[PDB]
């Protein structure tokens, strides 16, 4: 959430660069700056990718277990 | 025609200042388009990979 808000506020400050002094050095920094921010917003959510991976194994196992018991109960009724 | 030239010789320096103005404003227009270009090169090249 911090990096989302930082991306938007640095876009507004880049608009302030384009309003006040377009020939400044800072815009090059600014056109680098939010780039670094965008990298981090990808780099955090890639860290959800192992977790998601592990978590899908967990729910698969739960569904696996449930289906076994369902067939057992189905068969026993028969 | 040389007389027309030496007549315009009083008006030479104002046209020099006008060339300075035009160069400066063209430079700032290229700054705007360069900012938009580098943002596009961020959004379509570096973040996709």
């Amino acid at each position: 959430r911090k990096l989302n808000m930082s991306i938007l506020i640095n876009f507004l400050d880049l608009l302030d660069i384009l309003i006040r002094s377009p020939g400044s050095i800072k815009r090059e920094e600014k056109l680098e700056d939010l780039k670094l921010l965008f990298v981090h917003v990808h780099h955090l959510i890639n860290e959800y990718r192992p977790h998601q991976a592990r978590e899908t194994l967990r729910v698969m196992m739960e569904v696996q277990k449930r289906q076994r018991l369902e067939t057992a109960e189905r068969f026993q009724k028969h | 025609r040389l007389l027309a030239l030496v007549k315009w010789a009083n008006n030479a320096g104002k046209v020099e200042k006008c060339a300075m103005i035009s160069s400066f404003l063209d430079q700032q227009a290229i700054l705007f388009v360069d900012t938009a270009d580098r943002l596009a090169s961020l959004a379509r090249d570096a973040l996709v990979h």
